[PDB]
């Protein structure tokens, strides 16, 4: 994607899946590098691996690489500090539950809370 | 019974009709590919544009 966007000039609509995993991982590997667990259970760099990865993710100069990113919100509670973090490092948040995709209302998305920072 | 026949003369015009005009729909999606095929040429001719 950045290959796109700088040298060879095209947008990419890039996605990527599931980016808890992203989160999950960096915090097994945390507490055995001997780095003590900050956040409760999770790396004490939560903030800064997000921000190097979103900032690459971006519009420049010549390509615009708008990426699409699903996110795991644990035990459906999103005043949790590893969801919360992150609402901030992303744009355009949507929040879809249990309930609603049940209910036969297709897609789960949230009238209210599908919320965007590009909304003017 | 003299409404309802009358209606029944009307269906039989209209019919005649769609056949024509059905015709018409087939003839016009054909100049229509040939269309498509411009906005092809027309879109690669940009993208050289842009990556130079």
């Amino acid at each position: 994607a950045e290959y796109f966007r700088d040298e060879e000039g095209q947008d990419v609509l890039l996605f990527i899946d599931n980016i808890f995993r992203f989160t999950q991982a960096g915090s097994e590997v945390s507490a055995l590098l001997g780095r003590i667990p900050s956040a409760v259970g999770y790396q004490p760099t939560l903030a800064t691996d997000m921000g190097l990865l979103q900032e690459r993710i971006t519009t420049t100069k010549k390509g615009s690489v708008t990426s699409v990113q699903a996110v795991y919100v644990p035990a459906d509670d999103l005043t949790d500090p590893a969801p919360a973090t992150t609402f901030a490092h992303l744009d355009a948040t949507t929040v879809l539950s249990r309930g609603i995709s049940e209910l036969g209302i297709y897609p789960a998305v949230d009238p209210l809370d599908s919320k965007s920072r590009l909304l003017d | 019974r003299i409404d309802s026949v009358s209606q029944l003369q009307n269906v039989a015009e209209t019919t005649k009709v769609l056949f024509d005009v059905s015709k018409e729909t087939v003839e016009l999606e054909s100049e229509a590919f040939e269309l498509k095929q411009k906005v092809e040429l027309a879109h690669e001719a940009k993208a050289v544009l842009d990556s130079w």
